[PDB]
């Protein structure tokens, strides 16, 4: 790999710097060289990862937006046929955001899912997982579809098991996960239901245990409740 | 973007 | 060239396409692909070919300049020593930024430039030619500062002959030029006074021109006399 | 950045 010769720590200063730069292509490029070292990552190193490689296709995620909905249009009764080029670059958007949740998967796989035994980085990266293949599902028409679904699911579902067994209902992971797994029950797997249940339950019992925490972990618990609250005023 | 999704 | 392969229609269509989806990178790659088919550009396209360059540029100047700010910083009494990361990555975003600016140099080059006959494409590329030398010096720091320097005001120059002997002076473009060059004196050529003057002349010839415009027309001029105008405030 | 410039 190209980043095969920097040192590790200067991958995770670079890191850092590319993210002051708002540069996350490179920041997602220095943390897959920090964890193709081979060495476990620390909290702050987790959270580096996914905040470089979330704004990489999340920016990758919302030019297929676009894109989709144009081609849609075009696809409209009464629309004026325009030739392969919207279907064409939608696919080129659509590959590359594919390629970057492989490769986001790829490290989860090789091997930070493997050597993870603590519950706090074993659920983040399942989660991780989860959310990956969510983002693969969004864009996904062929036969392999309800497997890319079935994959973020069973992600997610193992994550959750460990995060209820493990971790208090205001951990801001946990509370992460379970948003997420609902906008999936929501979004990708066609079960509202299961995914206002989900929010609703997540936000009560992470209310019951505010209590038990200080000013700041209080804010980071609360910050993360308000979108659960934020799904369900969208949902209901 | 049709919900919230975790920050990290 | 990867864009060889791909019809001129098709690559502005894409283009277009890439804009509205904020995929900058996609957008310039297009568009340099339509220029390389060696036909001149319509105004429409050379507006999608300045869009698409610019936003690129931008994005690399912004990180550019955080970087160099967090340079500076180590560099002052009392800092602790990191180590060749911030210079190296920092000379990174650089060395990418200057391929950019070459990159439409040459574009400019071959041939844009040299077949534009009209003055309204002549000025459009001069200016273009000024202020991608502008970016390259706005980082430049040896030996062949002083000629990127002389590089953009031979260039802006060469376009304000022509935009005053052949434009009228609320053309969106020769005030777009003179704005820029207005710009180029106060921070590139560390002569304020001159920006000052070309900015205030500019905007008074265009006031007194504003009686001959339709309402879109002069919807589009006084948009850049604003931004002169906004150029006075923060300098006087 | 440190002054207005032209938007195209
Ligand atoms: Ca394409
Ligand atoms: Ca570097
Ligand atoms: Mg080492
Ligand atoms: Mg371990
Ligand atoms: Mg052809
Ligand atoms: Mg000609
Ligand atoms: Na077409
Ligand atoms: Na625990
Ligand atoms: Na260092
Ligand atoms: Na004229």
């Amino acid at each position: 790999g190209a980043m095969g010769s920097m040192e590790r720590a200067s991958l995770i200063q670079k890191a850092k710097l590319a993210e002051q730069a708002e540069r996350y292509e490179d920041m997602a490029a220095f943390m897959k060289g920090a964890v193709e070292k081979g060495e476990e990552l620390s909290c702050e190193e987790r959270n580096l990862l996914s905040v470089a490689y979330k704004n990489v296709v999340g920016g990758q995620r919302a030019a297929w937006r676009v894109l989709s909905s144009i081609e849609q249009k075009s696809n409209e009764e009464g629309s004026e046929e325009k030739g392969p080029e919207v279907r064409e670059y939608r696919e080129k958007v659509e590959t590359e955001l594919q390629g970057v949740c492989d490769t986001v998967l790829g490290l989860l796989d090789s091997h930070l899912i493997k050597e993870a035994g603590d519950a706090e980085s074993r659920v983040f990266y399942l989660k991780m997982k989860g959310d990956y293949y969510r983002y693969l599902a969004e864009v996904a028409t062929g036969d392999d579809k309800k497997r890319i679904i079935d994959s973020a699911r069973s992600a997610y579902q193992e994550a959750m098991d460990i995060s209820k067994k493990e971790m208090p209902p205001t951990n801001p992971i946990r509370l992460g996960l379970a948003l997420n797994f609902s906008v999936f029950h929501y979004e990708i797997a066609n079960s509202p239901e299961e995914a206002i249940s989900l929010a609703k339950t997540t936000f009560d019992e992470a209310m019951a245990d505010l209590h038990t925490l200080s000013e700041d972990s209080y804010k980071d618990s609360t910050l993360i409740m308000q979108l659960l609250r934020d799904n369900l005023t969208l949902w209901t | 973007k049709n919900a919230n999704s975790s920050p990290v």
